[PDB]
């Protein structure tokens, strides 16, 4: 499963 | 918004199935005995069970339709399940405003009526409230009167709404406020319950 | 193991702010996205808010936008909720709810992955004042006992906000205690009563005392039930 939302990679 | 039917009903031992609709996302059942008290998850991501929940609850998404199924339903399933989802338009969470489960086969029982007068102490602070107190009734409706000497009275009777005790019964209260004036210028006072067409009154008079 | 449990709640100013906090335990909180959940009186769940497991992305419920802020601590094992402008409308039961998967499988607003829910904690908006109870005895009576069975209690009159608990004899009776939920009067102030049935035969030798407790006041009262009088 993958989350919807995370934090963008940077 | 997600749509979840508002009642279900089940017999002892028996199977039911609520539906859920209006995300393309994963579905979660969420089982609440008690507005207020916190939720328990019985079903998450479609069809996992918490290992606290017994195998008789399932889930299933076919399309974008969740179905909670109960296998052999026991009396404490009786609660209101809410159906829980991503809003994928709008991108939050969101919420079915839940589905009331009753488990039929529950015998009528008539209320057992106390009623209390004015405490002195009441009296003396130039107050005084009648209470009457409404137990182990089932089903959880009742109508409540209250009458000064023979007549009927017009204000100052606050009631509850019915609420389920432990025990699987409901119980409800009446206060009827009252100048100690009124009170002690009337013979008696009597609190009317009438549940399922039969009345259980109590009266009190001024001492 | 896991446990959810929020602080923070109780009676709030119109238009004014509150800061609810979740401490998170049985688990490792830094490997989570997390949420709050809300309920109104006689509504259903509502999500209000959710954050990604070190608080790059926040999101709101429609109903909290713009005066709501959700932040953590996974240091301290906390999750924060501020909401400001208060009204009417965000009075009700808030929960912490943890999803059942990680920060890469469960979002912060898939709410249909929470496995855990906080026990949760009572908002309340109003400008009303706090007002603690007048306790008034229930006096068993003779026209008013069943069969070596008599009934007493405590009136718990006019109090603000909810809730009050009850308990008999400094909590060494239990049995046959029946404490009915509060009415809400038009006065905007609750009242209760709770009842024990006691054996008729003790009214003259057992000594028969209720124990109120109004935290909200700071209030406590310790009333004396005896015969009619």
């Amino acid at each position: 499963k993958v989350a919807v939302v995370r934090t963008p990679p940077k | 918004a997600l749509t979840q039917p508002t009642s279900v009903s089940a017999n002892l031992g028996g199977s039911v199935e609520i539906t859920c609709s209006g995300s393309d996302y994963d579905y979660g059942w969420y089982q609440q005995k008690a507005p207020g008290s916190a939720p328990v998850t019985v079903i998450y991501w479609n069809d996992k069970r918490p290992s606290d929940i017994p195998s008789r609850f399932s889930g299933s998404t076919s399309g974008s339709t969740s179905t909670l199924t109960i296998t052999g339903v026991q009396a404490e399933d009786e609660a209101v399940y809410y159906c829980g989802a991503y809003d994928g338009s709008a991108g939050g969470g969101i919420f079915g405003a839940g589905t009331t489960l009753t488990v039929l086969g529950q015998p009528k029982a008539a209320p057992s009526v106390t009623l209390f007068p004015p405490s002195s102490e009441e009296l003396q602070a130039n107050k005084a409230t009648l209470v009457c107190l409404i137990s182990d009734f089932y089903p959880g409706a009742v109508t409540v009167a209250w009458k000064a000497d023979s007549s009927p009275v017009k204000a100052g009777v606050e009631t509850t709404t019915p609420s389920k005790q432990s025990n699987n019964k409901y119980a409800a209260s009446s206060y009827l406020s009252l100048t100690p004036e009124q009170w002690k210028s009337h013979r008696s006072y009597s609190c009317q319950v009438t549940h399922e067409g039969s009345t259980v009154e109590k009266t009190v008079a001024p001492t | 193991a896991v446990t959810l449990d929020e602080s923070g709640g109780g009676l709030q100013t119109p238009g004014g702010g509150l800061s609810l906090v979740c401490k998170a335990s049985g688990f490792t909180l830094s490997s989570y996205q997390m949420m709050w959940v809300r309920q109104a009186p006689g509504k259903g769940l509502e999500w209000v808010a959710g954050i990604t497991s070190r608080g790059g992305v926040t999101g709101y419920g429609s109903a909290v936008k713009g005066r709501a802020t959700i932040s953590r601590d996974n240091g301290q094992s906390t999750v924060r909720l501020q909401l400001n402008n208060l009204r009417a409308e965000d009075t009700g039961t808030y929960y912490c709810a943890k999803p059942a998967l990680d920060s890469d499988q469960c979002g912060f607003p898939e709410a249909g992955c929470i496995d855990a829910w906080g026990h949760g904690t009572e908002v309340i908006v109003s400008s009303a004042s706090t007002k603690g109870p007048s306790v008034f005895p229930l006096a068993p009576s003779s026209k008013s006992t069943s069969g070596g069975t008599a009934a007493l209690g405590c009136l718990v009159k006019d109090y603000f906000p909810e809730p009050v608990t009850v308990s008999w004899n400094s909590g060494a009776l239990t049995s046959g205690v029946h404490t009915f939920p509060a009415v809400l009067q038009s006065s905007g102030l609750y009242s209760l009563s709770s009842v024990v049935t006691v054996p008729s035969s003790s009214l003259g030798t057992q000594t028969y005392i209720c124990n109120v407790n109004h935290k909200p006041s700071n209030t406590k009262v310790d009333k004396k039930v005896e015969p009619k009088s």
